[PDB]
């Protein structure tokens, strides 16, 4: 019966779901729990590079808030 | 243990080869009509993993389905030679088996096994589609018995 | 770096699959096996002989049309211009001349293959 | 001024048309079958093709 | 080593040029032009022109597809020549590589080289701009201006492409 | 009458080309009739890709604001209502 | 131009793209904008024969901006003198460098 | 052709505004209004003078106003602001439209208190 | 539907662009000090490396004009680790 | 100049020599013409991109457009040459010595 | 951590490709009143594994007349480029975020054609050559229309960035304002992927196997894996272009599920179409695109330039 085609579809579906889920979770793991910063334009790269210096640990994704202004 | 490993590796390659048999799209005469009926929905040879492919480079089995004449003999041997190995030949029907109704003709090869080695002989004129399927399953069980790695280990 | 690493990984994965494909299986090479395929009989003439192209004129037109899209692909950016009166006129002008050239080649039977 | 290196030069055609070369552009010949899905397995259709 | 990325790609650029300039079978010449077009796209992209680099690659891929078709129709022989098959082709090929290899060897050794004219070999990054922080791509702004500033360019190019179709129809109507 | 006689014929024989010309005609024509076309250029002008360099107050620029929140200078109230 | 129809008709066909200090989209300046402006304004109206000598300073600076040959010569010299002292054990770069 | 006059490392010293771009973006609109005067005096100087060396003093007043501006937020609206820029920082594009709720809380806080 | 959504997307782009305009003065002031600091450091370590050279004068301009000229990449990062040079030259282009 | 210019100028020269030193196939020489234009595109793009000549960024695109018109023109003549002689050999085009 | 991400992209791609072969044979089978593979593993679930092992232990052949280097190169290019097509795909986050992702995909699709041309030519056999030259005609047929179809859609998105298409379609699928383009795009992807009714470069019933007739075992498998990978990738591209999935930044896996379902169904549609129609003649394919899609695509391109300007709905550049 036609529903016996479903098992192969589900296997195909799980495999195709993995790359999207993996990319999203590796981005959070590698960027301190947040989305990876997107820098399509030089301004965005400039700010990200400034965040690297500001972090004090050479990571553009370590944020500094009010506690860093005396 | 080396023997245990090569025994299990033989099972894997034997399983893979018999589970995925691709006959060459090669038919000669009436017997090819029953071969067509094996692909048809009632028997659905595809459900065993048996898929026709036109190119000899992508074929694992030659089903000689019909009379082989002298004029055709060099062509059949050519496409057999052009199959990569391992390769198998199934002889289908009396004509291919030994000449059949035309055994005494001046223009007929008295059995395709004068031209190519044959693994399975399917009798009938024509064999029913089910009889040919029985012959293919017999070919599978022959492949399952192969001991290439076991013999290599003991060389 | 990420881009070069991704390309290297893909084409290395493909190369490894070919290396395994050639070195793992048992081979048995002889002349008849490796002969060119032509449905059981030996080929008549080299496969390197000239092969007439009946769509040769469409093929040349493709070159001209394939450069038009290079001129058109900037249109999403050109639409951000403040001078939208000029931009819209020149965008429509370019596409119409492409249509006129197509209509000319069509009416002159350039799109029919040589028989 | 005739010279040895131009002894083989002929005046051009009166109307600028040189005769068409007798060169033969050979048609490609193809074995269509017998082993072919559309040849019913036993037809050796020898076809001359231009393209 | 990565700081010399443009140099490395430019070396492959020349190697592809030596490829098709030695003139083997046009099948392999087209291959050499595709490699050069590919790395050429990489060179221009590394100077901030992503759109220019991808466009030249896209155009030349389409062009070499047509050349391939025309080659099998009008520029083929029984034994198409690879670079090793012909003595003239091999000599040009080897000569190109040796001239290239010696320019590379000496420009790297001295961080400079005189090949007719003087070229500095400090690495190509040294000339780059130091202060970018706009919210747009300058190459995209310049290219998009074709439709506002380049009215005259649009007219002459558009007209030439239309005439081009008219002309190739005339030229090939025996 | 010939307006409909010709159109009906092409509708029957080449509806693809009839649709193509009708769509192309609307592209050329509607932009000159639309009342919303004028805002396309205003929105493109109101987009500030560049810094707005201040002017040296020389003592007589009433139309220019001293602070970004002063009543002078262009406003985008029309844009909030679009 | 051999025939200056652009001037006669007051139509701009191509001179908008002749120089890099002309009006650019969104007022993006070229890297050598100041240098070329200074050269163009120095040589304006006096003719090439005079401009070749009387605006030599402006043109040389503009050429240096364009190709940076003198800067690259200078940096090539400093980098060479550093490797001379590194191998001879006569200089340690600072931490910040 | 001359020695390039550079300010000494001592002259280039100022207390930096060491916060991340998400913090700067979250406070940008209010910062644009509160620190307009020194900011626009620095930008007039840079564009007229065309020399970073000729606007260092104006640059420091930009920094000093920034620190004063951020100290007011810290004193009066620390928690509402920390929530707001934390929301901005999550986004890969740092989009305003994903944090209108936290923005409203921050906006009303600074309005009431300052 | 697309008309309304693209209008709102344009109003969002303006808000995003204006936040940048608010911060540009501070970013510009930071960039000027950083550039001048890097150039000053380059000058300190030019003197030591090139003290012994016969005809050298430290910090000499290549330009006849005394006008401020924006340094090129080699001028600013000329004597620094490749990691910092590679990030400053190709970091943006190579970022995914 | 910068070292990239050494290889781009070299690539142009290689293709120019390739163009001027014919063999038999006319298609091979047309390829050398296309290669010459590719080096000019890259060489022009580098200059324009590095100098931030914003409006010149369209110039390389215009260069490609007339490159295709030349290639299409070259291929059109190759078709006629091939039709006449059955090869694209350039030694067949020697009728006009006389 | 980036290398791990690469592997978590291409290992699943190849597994999905393997089980797409099973799904096709079952879907075709039931549409043909039969079952398809149901013996090798339960419901045929081990059948792709058997075929893969079979081919890679099969003897690979280098034809006597073939050009050796190009013969090997072409299958490597085919699979390598097929995997490269996936790196800018936002699912919802791309592996590589590109400003001009669409243009990158166009360029890489053009380069993948050369794996057909060179394999066919390097085989030095007549059916292989005929297959390769059919690929030249196929590319000439669809490539110009394919690019201009994308352009018309991107005039609503405002950028060449694949992730922007998600933002563009947050309120409504682009299939609504551009279903004529979706129609023509969908057909163009069948031609682009050499899929029925445009399976001409292989054309089994005509050319035996066309461009890959001389390929066996592992080298042949590379071509099969490439084509089936491109079929899935082009339907993901179609889903992003026209059936944009909403993206919640805090629950990115809801996007992935919804987007994966859409891409699967579009892939099932490819198999469905294969089961339903006869094959085109390859000159009739060229006339389909040039005489029908191109005149309409040019007209719609004019319309989609004017429409944003006349409705004051031009999208943001960023
Ligand atoms: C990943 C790469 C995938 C491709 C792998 C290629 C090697 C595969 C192994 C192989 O060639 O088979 C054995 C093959 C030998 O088998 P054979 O049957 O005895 O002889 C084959 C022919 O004699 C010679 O074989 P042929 O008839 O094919 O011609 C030889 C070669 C011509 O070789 C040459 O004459 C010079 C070297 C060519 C390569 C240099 C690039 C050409 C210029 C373009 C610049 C590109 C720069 C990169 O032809 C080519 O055009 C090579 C194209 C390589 C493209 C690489 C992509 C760029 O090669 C050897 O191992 C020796
Ligand atoms: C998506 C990719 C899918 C890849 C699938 C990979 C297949 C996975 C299953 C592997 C099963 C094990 C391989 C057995 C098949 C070997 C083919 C065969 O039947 O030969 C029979 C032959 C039989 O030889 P024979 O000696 O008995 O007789 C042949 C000689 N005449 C003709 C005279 C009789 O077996 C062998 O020769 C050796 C068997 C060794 C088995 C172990 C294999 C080791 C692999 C290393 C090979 C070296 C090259 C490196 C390749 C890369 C390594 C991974
Ligand atoms: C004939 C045999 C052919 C065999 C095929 C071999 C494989 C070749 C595969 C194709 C090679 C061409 C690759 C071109 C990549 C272009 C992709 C791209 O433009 O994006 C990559 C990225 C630019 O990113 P972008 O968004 O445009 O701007 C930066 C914003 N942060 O920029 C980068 O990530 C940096 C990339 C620089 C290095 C490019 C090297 C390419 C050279 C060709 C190899
Ligand atoms: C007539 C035969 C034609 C054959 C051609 C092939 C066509 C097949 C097309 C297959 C794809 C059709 C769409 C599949 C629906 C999948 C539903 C789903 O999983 O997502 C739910 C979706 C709403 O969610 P969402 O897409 O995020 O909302 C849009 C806002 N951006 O859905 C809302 O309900
Ligand atoms: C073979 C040659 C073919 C050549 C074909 C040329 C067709 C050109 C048709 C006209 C295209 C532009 O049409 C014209 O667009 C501009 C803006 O875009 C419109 O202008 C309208 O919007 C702009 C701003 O967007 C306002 O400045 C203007 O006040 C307003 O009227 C015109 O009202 C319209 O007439
Ligand atoms: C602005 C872009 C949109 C506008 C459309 C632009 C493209 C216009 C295409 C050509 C239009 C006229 O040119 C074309 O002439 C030929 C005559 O041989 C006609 O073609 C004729 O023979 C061919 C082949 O049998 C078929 O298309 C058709 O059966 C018949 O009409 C076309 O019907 C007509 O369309
Ligand atoms: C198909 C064939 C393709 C052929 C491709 C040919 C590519 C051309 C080769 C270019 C090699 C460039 O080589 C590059 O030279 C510079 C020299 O400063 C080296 O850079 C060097 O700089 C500093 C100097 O202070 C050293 O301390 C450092 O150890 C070293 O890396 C790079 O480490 C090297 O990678
Ligand atoms: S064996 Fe019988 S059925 Fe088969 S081909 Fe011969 S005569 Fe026909």
């Amino acid at each position: 019966m036609w529903f016996e085609v479903l098992p192969g579809i589900a296997v195909m579906g799980v495999c195709l779901f993995i790359p999207g889920m993996a990319t999203a979770r590796i981005h959070r793991f590698s960027n301190g729990g947040k989305e990876k910063r997107v820098a399509h334009y030089p301004y965005q790269w400039y700010l990200m590079e400034r965040d690297r210096r500001v972090s004090g640990v050479n990571r553009s994704y370590v944020s500094k808030g009010l506690e860093n202004i005396d | 243990r080396g023997e245990y490993v090569v025994a299990k590796l033989d099972d894997l390659i034997n399983w893979a080869r018999r589970s995925s048999l691709w006959p060459m799209t090669f038919g000669l005469a009436c017997c090819a009509v029953e071969m067509m009926h094996m692909a048809a929905p009632r028997y659905d040879m595809d459900r065993f993993g048996v898929v026709f492919r036109a190119s000899p480079r992508q074929s694992d089995v030659m089903i000689v389905a019909g009379t082989l004449t002298n004029k055709m003999a060099p062509a059949l041997r050519k496409v057999y030679d052009q199959m990569p190995e391992p390769r198998y030949v199934v002889s289908m029907g009396s004509c291919a088996n030994g000449g059949g109704y035309y055994h005494y003709s001046y223009s007929v090869v008295r059995g395709c096994d004068r031209i190519v080695p044959v693994d399975i002989y399917v009798p009938g004129c024509p064999p029913t589609a089910e009889a040919l399927l029985y012959g293919i399953l017999q070919l599978q069980k022959k492949i399952k018995r192969e001991k290439r790695l076991r013999i290599w280990y003991r060389r | 770096m990420n881009l070069m690493l991704a390309l290297l990984t893909n084409f290395t994965l493909a190369t490894l699959l070919v290396i395994i494909a050639f070195w793992l299986p048992q081979l048995n090479v002889y002349s008849e096996k490796t002969s060119p395929y032509e449905c059981g009989f030996d080929p008549m003439g080299s496969a390197r002989l000239p092969f007439s192209m009946k769509f040769f004129l469409v093929a040349i037109t493709f070159l001209l049309f394939d450069l038009e899209i290079a001129l058109l692909l900037p249109l999403p950016w050109a639409s951000q211009t403040a001078n939208l009166n000029t931009m819209l006129t020149m965008a429509l002008f370019l596409i119409i001349l492409l249509a006129v050239s197509l209509a000319y080649e069509w009416t002159q039977k350039g799109l029919e293959w040589t028989e | 001024y005739p010279t040895k290196e131009t002894a083989h030069w002929k005046p051009p055609p009166w109307n600028d048309v040189d005769p068409p070369k007798d060169t033969l552009v050979s048609n490609l010949t193809l074995n269509f079958g017998p082993q072919h899905p559309a040849a019913h397995g036993v037809l050796r259709l020898v076809m001359e093709l231009s393209g | 080593m990565m700081l010399y990325i443009v140099f490395i790609l430019s070396v492959i650029f020349v190697m592809g040029f030596v490829g098709f300039s030695s003139k083997p079978s046009p099948i392999y010449g087209g291959l050499g032009l595709i490699v050069s077009g590919g790395v050429g796209c990489g060179i221009v992209l590394n100077f901030g022109g992503s759109f220019l680099g991808l466009m030249v690659f896209l155009i030349y891929l389409g062009g070499m597809m047509v050349v391939f078709g025309y080659t099998t129709a009008m520029a083929t022989e029984q034994y198409p020549e690879i670079w090793l098959s012909n003595k003239a082709v091999l000599g040009a090929f080897v000569t190109g590589l040796l001239m290239e290899f010696f320019m590379v060897y000496y420009v790297l050794k001295d961080k400079e080289v005189e090949v007719v004219f003087e070229f500095n070999g400090l690495g190509d990054w040294v000339i780059y701009d130091t202060g970018d922080s706009g919210f747009f791509s300058e190459e995209a702004m310049g290219i998009a201006a074709l439709y506002s500033y380049g009215t005259w360019l649009v007219i002459v190019t558009g007209w030439s492409l239309l005439i081009g179709v008219v002309v190739i129809m005339e030229i090939t109507r025996g | 009458e010939r307006v409909a006689a010709f159109l009906k014929n092409v509708w029957a024989k080449e509806p693809v080309l009839v649709a193509s010309f009708a769509i192309a005609g609307l592209a050329v024509i509607l932009p000159t009739l639309s009342p919303y076309t004028k805002y396309s250029l205003m929105i493109n002008r109101a987009t500030p890709y560049n810094y707005p360099v201040p002017l040296r107050d020389d003592g007589n620029m009433p139309d220019v604001p001293s602070h970004p929140q002063d009543p002078q200078g262009p406003s985008l109230e029309w844009l909030k209502r679009l | 131009p051999f025939f200056d129809v652009q001037k006669r008709l007051g139509v701009d066909l191509d001179r908008w793209m002749t120089i890099q200090s002309a009006e650019q989209p969104h007022k993006i300046p070229s890297r050598c904008h100041a240098f070329e402006k200074e050269w163009i304004e120095c040589a304006h109206g006096i003719g090439s024969i005079r401009a070749e000598k009387e605006c030599k300073i402006e043109f040389e600076d503009f050429r240096e901006c364009l190709l940076r040959q003198k800067t690259m010569k200078r940096l090539h010299a400093i980098r060479r003198q550093r490797e001379k002292l590194i191998k001879e054990g006569k200089y340690t770069p600072p931490p910040h460098h | 052709p001359g020695i390039v006059e550079l300010p000494s490392l001592e002259d280039l010293k100022v207390q930096e505004v060491k916060v991340s771009s998400s913090v700067l973006k979250a406070a940008a609109h209010h910062y644009g209004a509160q620190c307009d005067k020194p900011n626009k005096e620095f930008m007039l100087c840079r564009w007229e003078e065309k020399d970073p060396r000729r606007c260092l003093e104006e640059g420091k007043l930009v920094n000093q106003c920034a620190l004063e501006f951020f100290r007011q937020i810290k004193r009066h609206c620390a928690e509402p602001f920390t929530e707001y820029w934390t929301c901005i920082d999550y986004s890969g594009l740092q989009l305003f439209r994903r944090c209108r709720k936290q923005q409203a809380q921050f906006d009303e806080c600074v309005l009431d208190k300052l | 539907s697309m008309m309304k959504w693209n209008r709102e997307r344009r109003r969002l782009q303006i808000e995003d662009f204006e936040a940048r305009i608010a911060l540009m003065p501070l970013l510009q002031a930071e960039k000027d000090r950083r550039v001048l600091q890097m150039l000053r450091e380059n000058l300190e370590e030019e003197a030591t490396v090139m003290k012994d050279v016969p005809g050298w004068k430290v910090g000499e301009s290549v330009f006849h004009t005394t006008r401020w000229v924006t340094p090129m990449m080699g001028e600013l990062y000329g004597l620094r680790a490749s990691e910092e040079v590679l990030s400053a030259t190709y970091g943006f282009i190579w970022y995914t | 100049m910068s070292m990239v210019y050494m290889n781009i100028m070299m690539a142009f020269t290689v293709s120019l020599v390739g163009l001027l030193m014919y063999r038999s196939h006319l298609m091979s020489s047309l390829l050398c013409l296309e290669g010459m234009m590719l080096s000019l595109f890259v060489m022009a793009a580098l200059t324009i991109l590095n100098s931030h000549f914003t409006l010149a960024s369209m110039m390389p695109i215009i260069l490609l457009v007339f490159a295709a018109c030349e290639a299409a023109l070259g291929l059109s003549l190759l078709v006629m040459v091939s039709n006449t002689y059955g090869t694209d050999y350039v030694q067949n085009l020697n009728l006009l010595q006389c | 951590m980036f290398m791990i991400n690469i592997l978590m992209l291409i290992i699943p791609i190849l597994l999905a490709v393997a089980f797409l072969t099973l799904v096709e044979r079952k879907v075709l089978g039931y549409m043909q009143l039969r079952k398809g593979p149901n013996v090798v593993g339960p419901y045929g679930l081990l059948q792709p594994i058997a075929d893969a092992i079979k081919l890679f232990i099969k003897e690979p052949l280098r034809p006597a007349t073939s050009s050796a280097s190009m013969f090997i190169l072409a299958p490597i290019m085919a699979l390598g480029l097929a995997l490269t097509m996936w790196i800018p795909l936002p699912m919802p986050y791309p592996l590589i975020n590109m400003n001009l992702g669409v243009l990158f995909m166009l360029a890489m699709s053009s380069l993948a054609v050369y794996s057909i041309l060179w394999s066919g030519w390097a085989s030095n056999s007549k059916y292989a050559l005929i297959g390769a030259l059919r690929a030249v005609a196929q590319t000439i047929s669809y490539e110009v229309t394919l690019a201009i179809i994308l352009l018309s859609v991107l005039l609503m998105s405002g950028s060449f960035t694949l992730s922007t298409l998600i933002t563009t379609q947050e309120q409504m699928w682009l299939i609504l304002p551009a279903w004529p383009l979706a129609m023509m795009w969908f057909i163009s992807t069948l031609a682009e992927t050499n899929r029925a009714p445009f399976d001409l470069t292989e054309g089994e019933s005509e050319l035996v196997s066309g461009f890959n007739v001389e390929y066996a075992a592992g080298p042949f498998a590379l071509f099969f894996m490439a084509e089936y990978a491109n079929i899935i990738m082009m339907n993901i591209f179609t889903a992003i272009l026209f059936l944009g999935t909403s993206h919640n930044p805090h629950m990115p896996e809801l996007y992935t599920i919804n987007f994966t379902i859409k891409s699967l169904l579009l892939t099932m549609s490819f198999l469905w179409i294969r089961a339903s129609y006869p094959r085109f003649r390859y000159d009739q394919l060229m006339h389909l695109l040039w005489k029908n899609f191109l005149p309409l695509t040019l007209a719609l391109c004019m319309w989609h330039v004017s429409l944003p300007i006349l409705t004051s709905g031009i999208p943001p550049q960023t």
